[PDB]
C-alpha cells in the first residue's frame, strides 16, 4: 500500500487494532512502546 | 476418502504458491481485472515506453 516511516516490522500475527493496505496492521504495543506492523 | 466423495477439485493444491483449487483458478483466469493502482505503477509509466 506504500511505505511506512515510524514503524517497526515484526515476525508475528496478531487479531490487528488499525488497518493498513494489503494485509498489513498496526499497533501500539510494547515489544518501551512503540508502534509496529505486522501480518 | 469422504466416502467416495471426490473433494479433489474443490480443496487447495500445494503446487502452486497461491494457495487456490482447480475451480478458484478458473474463476480468477474467467474475470479478467482492469489493473488498477492498487499496486503500485507510478515506475512503469516513469519510463516513456
Ligand atoms: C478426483 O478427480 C480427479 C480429476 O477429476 C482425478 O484425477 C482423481 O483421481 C479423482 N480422485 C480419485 C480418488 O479417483
Amino acid at each position: 500500500a506504500g511505505c511506512l516511516i515510524g514503524a517497526e516490522y515484526v515476525n508475528n500475527s496478531y487479531e490487528c487494532d488499525i488497518p493498513i493496505g494489503a494485509g498489513i496492521c498496526a499497533s501500539y504495543q510494547t515489544q518501551s512502546q512503540s508502534i509496529i506492523a505486522y501480518t | 476418502y469422504f466416502g467416495g466423495f471426490n473433494f479433489s477439485q474443490i480443496l487447495p493444491d500445494p503446487s502452486k504458491p497461491s494457495k487456490r483449487s482447480f475451480i478458484e483458478d478458473l474463476l480468477f483466469n474467467k474475470v479478467t481485472l482492469a489493473d488498477a493502482g492498487f499496486i503500485k505503477q507510478y515506475g512503469d509509466c516513469l519510463g516513456d515506453i
